[PDB]
C-alpha cells in the first residue's frame, strides 16, 4: 500500500483514548499527527522526560510579568529554538505576541500567542516515519 | 519607557544554561555588521569572462563602541529623583568577569548572546557570538586615581553549533522523496525535468506508480518521486 | 504695460493642513522670509580651449522659510512644532503664500500673487531676549523645511 | 489559487466571439495554459466597443480619483464664495494629481502634459451661481491604457 | 513616472526560472563598474621595449550604495496622499531572504539581475551577477530598540554560463568555411592572402573551384575558401 | 614598455555645443557613446580572438 501522505507517518493521538466496543486505541495521521505534536512539545519542561534531557520548552519561567520588549524577544527565541530542533516537518511563518483586549481586568493578565506554519511538500532527513528513514537517512 | 541592550552570558553550547546578564548604562550611538561569500575563480585561457562556482559563506562580524561614565550627570534609569552614575570600577570589574575571563568548569570563556527590545538582525532577535577583541581608555581620574571615565571598543564574531547548522541548511535534493498532483496542462517528461532536471527517467515514474498509459494523464492524481541511489 | 510695480507690506500665509487654515491668529505674522532658489554647478576645463570653460548644472537647493509674530501663548500651531521636535514626530504640510492687492471693477481684497510649499516640517524655534530696561515686544521666531515651491498659474 | 482545472475548455474560435462583438457585451475568460495553469484571460466591460469605457481599469481608476478629490474637497463647505476660496480649492486639486503623475498613471512627460484644472468668474461660473451658492471646477485627465496584442515585423539588410 | 531599480531573483543558471523581485525606496546617486585585461609581459635581455602577448579578459566589478529610511519624510511613490516610509526591519528582512541565504533547493544563493528602467550598460540591458560583499550600519534607533535609519554597500561581480560564453565568442578562424564575390581589381593571390595570412595557398583555391585560367578572373564568380586540416 | 595615462568625460544635459556648425546644437546622447567606444576598444574580435589594436593621435 502506497496511500497520499504516507511520508508523514502516523502514530497515537494525544492524550490516549481507549474505545471498548471497536477493541483498539485512536491513531491520527497526516496533519492532526503534526498539530498534535506541538501540543506535546511546547506543553513540557526541559527535564521531565527520563533519558533526554534536552528535550522540553521553559515557558513557564516567564510568569509573573508585563510584556516588555525584552519579554517577547525571549518567547520568540524559546519557541524557535525548540521547533527547530524538534518538528522538521514544518515551516514556521511568524509569531504574533498580544497582552490585553471580556472584562478588561482579566483580559490584563492573560497573554496570547499565536503559532502560524506550513507544511513542506518534500521529505526530511530527520523525520522518523517508518521504513523511509532507513534510506533516507540521518 | 527606554529600553537597554543586554548581554547574556551562558555555559551550554545549546544556550540553555544561563549564567548571567549584564545591561548598558548608555546605549551604543551605532554599530556595525559584516557579511561575506567565497567564490572559486580560476579561468580557462584566452577566454573571455567567467562563471565563477560557490565554495562557502564566513561567519558575519559584529563592531559596537560604547562609554562608562561616572561624574555624577548621567541620570540612573531607576525612576528616584537626584540619582546619577557615579562608580566606572564595579562596572568594569563584572564587565571584564562575565565576558573575558576563563570559565573553571569548561576552560574557556562564556557563550554570549546580544538583545536589545525590538532591534532584529535577520530572521531572529539575537546575536549569539563570542568576544574576539577588546580595548579600554581611561581618560579622567580621580584625586585618589579612581577612574571617572572609560570608553570600550570590542569586536564579536558569529557562533552556531554542528547540529543546528545542519538543519538550518534543510537541503532538498533527489535525495528525498517528493510529492505531486498533477493540474491541467501537466505532462509527463515536463515534470520529471522539474524535479531531477532530466527528463530521460519519465519511464521509470511509470513504473512506481502503476501507469498503463502515460500520454494521457488524469489531473487529481498524486504522484510519488522517489530519491536516486547513492553513488552509480 | 505696467507702469508701477506693485507694493510688498500687503501680504497672508495659509497653513493647508490638520485644521489650522480656519484659525484667525494663524494668518497674522509681522515678517516671512526665505522664497529663492539656487542652482548648483561644477567647472570642466577642455585642453585645447582657451577662451571659456564648461559649466555643468548639478543639483537645485532651497532657502528656509522664516516666520516672525508677537508671542501667542496658546497656539496649536506651537503644539505641532513641539510635537515634532520633543517626540521625534513629524507630519509634513502644504502652505500658501499670498501677496494681496485691491481689484476694482466695487472695490475687493483680491490675491496678486500665490506660492505653494510643499512638504513643510519644523527646523527652529526661538523667542527674543528679556531685558528689564527696554522698551520691546516678545517676538516668536519660526523655521522650517521644505521640498520646493511653486507658482500657482 | 487552489484551483484544478476550469470546468470547460475554450478555444481560439470561440474566444474570437466572446472579448469583440457586435453588442459590445464581451465576456472574459478563464483558459489553462501548458506549463502555465489557470489564467484570466481579458479585461473588457459589458460596452467594450466604447471608445472611453472599453476597459475595466480606466473604469475603476477614474472611481477611485473622483472618490480621493471629493473626500479632500469636503473641508471646504460653508465657506465664503470668493477668490480667496477658489484658489485653495485649486492648489487642493493640483497637489494630489501631481501625486498621481509621479506614480506612473497619468500619461506625458511634464505635469502641463498629464492634467489641467480651472476654476474662476465667467470662466467656469456666472454670477447668477455665485449669488445662489455654487462653486464650479474643471478637471481633465490622461490616462494609461493596457496592451492586449502584440504584432512581430522582421527587416533584413545585406551585407 | 519615476522608476526605481530592480533586482531579479533566479534559480536557473540560464535564468530562466524567476524567484522573485525587489525595488529599492530610493535610488542611488551614483555606482561604479571595473573592466581588465591580462598580457604576457616577459622580454628579452637587452632590449629596447616589448610586444606583449594576450592572455586573458577577467570579469567585471560593480559597487553600489543605498539607504533605508524610517522616520516619516520620505513619500512612498503609491499615489497615496499623506504617506511616508516607516518601516526599515521589514525591507532589510526581505533583501537578505532574496539575495543573500542559501537556497534549500539548490545549495547556493540565487542568481541576480540588476536593471534600472532605460539604463544600459553596454550592449545589454540589464547586469546578471552574484554578491560578494555586504555591509550595514545602523544610526538610529526608536526607544524601543527598532531601527530608523540603515545604510548599506555591496559588490556584485559578473557571471555568465559556459554554453553561452563560447556562443559570444563567435570565434572565426581558417576552422570555417568562407565565400567571396570577385570584383573589379581583385586578383587570386591576394584573397588568398586575405583570408589566410599566406598567398602560397592560391594554386589550391583554383582546384577546388574548377579554374583553368586564375590569371584572368571574371567578376561574377563566387568562390569557396575551405578550413584547413586540424593537424599537419 | 612606457605607460600612458588618460581621464575625460561624457555629458548629455544640453549645455557643451556639438562642434558641427549648426546653431542651436548640444551634446545629449551619453549611451550612444559609451556603446562604441567599449565596441571599438574593448570587446574581442571574432577573427583574432583579442581585442584590436590602437592608435592614438592629437
Amino acid at each position: 500500500d502506497d496511500e497520499s501522505n504516507a511520508y508523514l507517518g502516523t502514530g497515537w493521538g494525544f492524550p490516549p483514548t481507549f474505545e471498548k466496543k471497536a477493541r483498539s486505541v485512536r491513531l491520527v495521521s497526516a496533519e492532526d499527527d503534526i498539530r498534535e505534536s506541538l501540543q506535546i512539545l511546547l506543553s513540557t519542561n526541559l527535564g521531565e522526560r527520563v533519558m533526554q534531557p534536552n528535550y522540553g520548552c521553559n515557558l513557564q519561567d516567564l510568569l509573573f510579568e508585563s510584556l516588555s520588549p525584552t519579554v517577547a524577544s525571549n518567547i520568540k527565541e524559546l519557541v524557535r529554538t525548540a521547533i527547530l530542533y524538534y518538528e522538521p516537518r514544518i515551516r514556521l511563518n511568524k509569531l504574533d505576541i498580544q497582552q490585553g483586549i471580556v472584562n478588561e481586568a482579566d483580559a490584563q493578565g492573560l497573554i496570547q500567542i499565536i503559532v502560524d506554519c506550513t507544511i513542506i511538500s518534500t521529505n526530511s532527513r530527520f523525520n522518523f516515519v517508518y521504513p523511509f528513514y532507513l534510506q533516507e537517512g540521518s | 519607557a527606554l529600553t537597554k541592550v543586554k548581554l547574556l552570558a551562558y555555559q551550554d553550547k545549546r544556550f540553555e544554561n544561563k549564567l548571567g546578564e549584564f545591561e548598558l548604562p548608555i546605549n551604543p550611538e551605532q554599530f556595525s555588521q559584516s557579511f561575506k561569500v567565497e567564490y572559486n575563480r580560476e579561468q580557462a585561457q584566452g577566454s573571455q569572462r567567467n562563471d565563477p562556482e560557490f565554495k562557502f559563506t564566513k561567519p558575519e562580524e559584529l563592531k559596537l563602541d560604547f562609554t562608562f561614565d561616572g561624574t555624577g550627570v548621567v541620570p540612573v534609569n531607576n525612576g528616584k529623583p537626584g540619582e546619577f552614575h557615579q562608580d566606572v570600577a564595579d562596572q568594569v570589574r563584572v564587565f571584564l568577569d562575565l565576558v573575558y575571563s576563563m570559565n573553571s568548569e569548561t576552560h574557556k570563556p562564556n557563550f554570549l548572546r546580544l538583545i536589545w527590545g525590538d532591534f532584529s538582525f535577520g530572521e531572529k532577535n539575537g546575536f549569539d557570538c563570542l568576544l574576539t577583541d577588546l580595548q579600554i581608555n581611561y581618560t579622567l581620574f580621580d584625586q585618589t586615581g579612581k577612574p571617572l571615565r572609560a570608553k570600550l571598543s570590542t569586536t564579536f564574531t558569529s557562533y552556531v553549533e554542528q547540529n543546528r547548522r545542519v538543519r538550518e541548511e534543510g537541503k532538498q535534493s533527489p535525495d528525498v522523496t517528493h510529492q505531486r498532483k498533477v493540474k491541467a496542462g501537466d505532462t509527463l517528461p515536463l515534470m520529471t525535468h522539474r524535479i531531477y532536471g532530466d527528463p530521460a527517467y519519465y519511464l521509470q515514474i511509470a513504473k512506481v506508480n502503476g501507469l498503463i498509459n502515460f500520454r494521457k494523464l488524469a489531473t487529481n492524481t498524486d504522484l510519488r518521486f522517489p530519491p536516486l541511489e547513492k553513488t552509480q | 504695460i505696467r507702469t508701477y510695480p506693485p507694493v510688498s507690506f500687503f501680504f497672508e500665509v495659509v497653513f493647508q493642513g490638520e485644521n489650522l487654515d480656519k484659525d484667525v491668529v494663524e494668518t497674522r505674522f509681522q515678517s516671512v522670509t526665505g522664497l529663492s532658489v539656487d542652482m548648483q554647478t561644477e567647472t570642466l576645463k577642455e585642453g585645447g580651449e582657451n577662451r571659456f570653460e564648461h559649466i555643468l548644472p548639478v543639483r537645485t537647493k532651497y532657502d528656509p522659510l522664516v516666520l516672525k509674530r508677537g508671542l501667542v501663548n496658546d497656539s496649536q500651531m506651537v503644539k505641532w512644532c513641539m510635537d515634532a521636535i520633543l517626540n521625534f514626530d513629524i507630519r509634513p504640510m502644504n502652505l500658501l503664500v499670498r501677496l494681496l492687492h485691491i481689484e476694482r471693477s466695487s472695490s475687493t481684497i483680491a490675491p496678486l500673487m500665490t506660492w505653494k510649499v510643499i512638504n513643510a516640517w519644523p527646523k527652529k524655534w526661538s523667542v527674543s531676549e528679556f531685558n528689564a530696561e527696554q522698551n520691546s515686544i516678545a517676538v516668536e521666531s519660526l523655521e522650517l523645511n521644505y521640498s520646493y515651491f511653486e507658482t500657482l498659474k | 489559487s487552489s484551483v484544478i482545472k476550469p470546468v470547460l475548455k475554450i478555444t481560439n474560435e470561440q474566444q474570437n466571439n466572446l472579448n469583440v462583438h457586435p453588442t459590445g457585451k464581451s465576456i472574459n475568460a478563464i483558459r489553462a495554459f501548458t506549463g502555465k495553469g489557470t489564467l484570466i484571460w481579458g479585461a473588457r466591460t459589458l460596452a467594450g466597443n466604447d471608445n472611453e469605457w472599453r476597459y475595466v481599469s480606466v473604469r475603476r481608476f477614474f472611481n477611485m480619483a473622483e472618490e480621493s478629490i471629493k473626500k479632500g474637497s469636503e473641508p471646504f463647505v460653508f465657506e465664503p464664495n470668493d477668490a480667496n476660496t477658489w484658489t485653495k480649492v485649486k492648489a487642493m486639486i493640483e497637489n494630489f494629481l501631481t501625486l498621481q503623475w509621479r506614480a506612473g498613471a497619468l500619461a506625458g512627460a511634464k505635469p502641463e502634459q498629464a492634467f489641467y484644472v480651472k476654476i474662476g468668474l465667467n470662466e467656469t461660473m456666472t454670477a447668477l451661481d455665485i449669488l445662489e451658492g455654487r462653486m464650479i471646477v474643471e478637471i481633465g485627465m490622461a490616462v494609461v491604457r493596457p496592451a492586449e496584442f502584440i504584432i512581430l515585423k522582421f527587416s533584413h539588410k545585406m551585407q
